[PDB]
């Protein structure tokens, strides 16, 4: 997601829906490849132990000084007229300096933004409308002129620009827990196995204490766990190895 | 509805468009002073004229926002410099002959 | 799409009897050499099921209420049945489940669909180069708002029209509980003319789909072909029945499979 060659404009930001997989966040935090990393409402260490139903990863490029406007209940040009975070947003923010890729000699105008809008954008709202902005009551009719301006503006990108204004690629992950079942979960452990000894074993959602010994019984490929006449499991199948 | 909202809007879009042309105009002069070449001498004139004509084009729209209806001090100061037409107030001959005297004396 | 076939002749939904049908492995717990009594959605023994047939003069593609659970028994030769379509409105009005088999892979998606009066997957221009592969897709023109997607493994299914007795029997159980849509599948060859064979069958789990939607009705997806009023179909028959909360006593052999089941 962050490795993608090109990212959408602040107004063009793409929304990716991630579901039905496992997520490992320890590699992103310990990779030291991010300029700034912060979360809202959820700690980074607790994400591995939490299962989320839907994960939306936002992608876009904004100015350095504009990254401070991304947060619950923020203000400013990019926050109100481009992208805003609801007060209840539980996701996280990630940014890193793109001056070594996006910015090129002569300037890159491919990344633009919406400078003017008749009002403030609503939470999680994307408007690509290019309609001319009318400051006053003077009619425009799509023709630039007095009290008529073009809302989209291009970000000046050159390697000689200051570090503060250097373009930063931001990936916003929106964590939303709905009534639908949960799929995405943190990583696993799968420690070593011991046999012919008294130990407390926990397999998937099953726990107990006993001696693990391989027998000649054969469970149906679809049947993971066995049970006796007493409804007590006398054997189990390794969730990893068969 | 009031002229104040229209003035602040013209000032917000002016800083962005002026920051891009002003940076390229100053950047052209840097490559010209650091290195003397036929490419830098022309870039300074092109980038210098593009920015010089930018204020002349914005000055026409700046005189359409009187400062009597603006109650903001920071707004009038920004429009105070744009309200000036520079050499546009001078006659066509007196305006073109002025640059010839400055370049001849220099 | 909106044009029904000409050769179709509406005939009454004849009823047939199912004896031991409706037995399946309740869960993944291994149980052997024991008699287990459980209660879930089942098909009562010696009950009545409906007689459906698909051919170029009786071709049955009605919509039917799903209720809590439904049982399917399909006798196939050329594999006319490509799957089923489940959902409340079976249209873009809500999220509907669609099971389609193109003879390559089984595509399973939950989206908003544009419902056509007669959905099906057609095959055209056989003649030389016998073809028999997915060509015309009439089910829906467009779709959007997809909450789920699944695709099975590649396989080669023979669509070529066949004659004679029915050489294949596919019995399925479809149910939706707590948003989890479960499928229990069994496939065995048979030699039969009409109705069903007399014997015992125990279905196995196929897939558990967390589609998370309500299904009040269903419709069967059938394959048509011609060499949309001029389409034809081969000889195929399938059956539908409603599951009830009945208690069965299941006997297991030393290998773990069900030897026999008795309705309490």
């Amino acid at each position: 997601v962050f490795n993608a060659t090109r990212f959408a404009s602040v107004y063009a930001w793409n929304r990716k829906r991630i579901s039905n997989c496992v997520a490992d966040y320890s590699v992103l935090y310990n990779s030291a490849s991010f300029s700034t990393f912060k979360c809202y409402g959820v700690s980074p260490t607790k994400l591995n132990d939490l299962c989320f139903t839907n994960v939306y990863a936002d992608s876009f490029v904004i100015r350095g000084d504009e990254v401070r406007q991304i947060a619950p209940g923020q203000t400013g040009k990019i926050a109100d007229y481009n992208y805003k975070l609801p007060d209840d947003f539980t996701g996280c923010v990630i940014a890193w300096n793109s001056n070594n890729l996006d910015s090129k000699v002569g300037g890159n105008y491919n990344y633009r933004y919406r400078l003017f809008r008749k009002s403030n954008l609503k939470p999680f709202e994307r408007d690509i409308s290019t309609e001319i902005y009318q400051a006053g009551s003077t009619p425009c009719n799509g023709v630039q002129g007095f009290n008529c301006y073009f809302p989209l503006q291009s970000y000046g990108f050159q390697p000689t620009n200051g570090v503060g204004y250097q373009p930063y690629r931001v990936v916003v992950l929106s964590f939303e827990l709905l009534h639908a079942p949960a799929t995405v979960c943190g990583p696993k452990k799968s420690t070593n196995l011991v046999k012919n000894k008294c130990v407390n074993f926990n397999f998937n959602g099953l726990t107990g204490t006993g001696v693990l010994t391989e027998s000649n019984k054969k469970f149906l490929p679809f049947q993971q766990f066995g049970r006796d006449i007493a409804d007590t499991t006398d054997a189990v199948r390794d969730p990893q190895t068969l | 509805s009031t002229i104040e909202e229209q003035a602040k809007t013209f000032l917000d879009k002016f800083n962005h468009e002026a920051e891009d042309l002003f940076y390229q105009s100053s950047l052209a002069s840097w490559n010209y002073n650091t290195n003397i070449t036929e490419e830098n001498v022309q870039n300074m004139n092109n980038a210098g004229d593009k920015w010089s004509a930018f204020l002349k084009e914005q000055s026409t729209l700046a005189q359409m926002y009187p400062l009597q209806e603006i109650q903001n001090l920071t707004v009038k100061l920004q429009l105070q410099a744009l309200q000036q037409n520079g050499s546009s107030v001078l006659s066509e001959d007196k305006s073109k002959r002025l640059n010839t005297i400055l370049n001849t004396m220099s | 799409q909106c044009v029904n076939l000409t050769t179709r002749t509406q005939l009454p939904p004849a009823y047939t009897n199912s004896f031991t049908r409706g037995v399946y492995y309740p869960d993944k717990v291994f149980r052997s050499s024991v008699l287990h009594s459980t209660q879930d959605l089942f098909l009562p023994f010696f009950s009545n099921v409906t007689w459906f047939h698909a051919i170029h003069k009786r071709f049955d593609n009605p919509v039917l209420p799903f209720n809590d659970g439904v049982y399917f028994a399909s006798t196939e030769k050329s594999n006319i049945i490509r799957g089923w379509i489940f959902g409340t409105t079976l249209d873009s009005k809500t999220q509907s489940l669609l099971i389609v088999n193109n003879a390559t892979n089984v595509v399973i998606k939950v989206c908003e669909f544009q419902f056509c009066n007669d959905p099906f997957l057609d095959v055209y221009y056989h003649k030389n180069n016998k073809s028999w592969m997915k060509s015309e897709f009439r089910v829906y023109s467009s779709a959007n708002n997809c909450t789920f997607e699944y695709v099975s493994q590649p396989f080669l299914m023979d669509l070529e029209g066949k004659q004679g007795n029915f050489k294949n029997l596919r019995e399925f159980v479809f149910k939706n509980i707590d948003g989890y849509f479960k499928i229990y599948s069994k496939h065995t060859p048979i030699n039969l003319v009409r109705d069903l064979p007399q014997g015992f069958s125990a279905l196995e789990p196929l897939v558990d789909l967390p589609i998370g939607i309500n299904i009040t009705r269903f419709q069967t997806l059938l394959a048509l072909h011609r060499s949309s009023s001029g389409w034809t179909a081969g000889a195929a028959a399938y059956y539908v029945g409603y599951l009830q909360p009945r208690t069965f006593l299941l006997k297991y052999n030393e290998n773990g499979t069900i030897t026999d089941a008795v309705d309490c």
